[PDB]
């Protein structure tokens, strides 16, 4: 869902990228490094 | 009179042609698809009309 112009609970109510984002997306696992502190949003007006 | 009126008929008839978009209706493309994919369908109707 973390790409320009996408939809889902994260990409709509929580953090959204423009269809004309100029840039790149990078991710790595942290299971062995970082639990409940990781909050995310289910709903929005 | 016939040539101007046939040209103005062909010009309006060409709104309702698909040009390889998923509909001829701009409101189908707007309501059915989301902005990331809808724009790539709208550019076909723009380039066709143009």
């Amino acid at each position: 869902q973390i790409a320009p112009g996408q939809t889902g609970k994260i990409a709509d109510y929580n953090y959204k990228l423009p269809d004309d984002f100029t840039g790149c997306v990078i991710a790595w696992n942290s299971n062995n490094l970082d639990n409940y502190n990781y909050l995310y949003r289910l709903f929005r007006k | 009179v016939n040539q101007n009126a046939q040209a103005l008929n062909t010009l309006v008839k060409q709104l309702s042609s698909n040009f390889g978009a998923i509909s001829s209706v701009l409101n189908d493309i707007l309501s059915r698809l989301d902005p990331p994919e809808a724009e790539v369908q709208i550019d076909r109707l723009i380039t066709g009309r143009l």
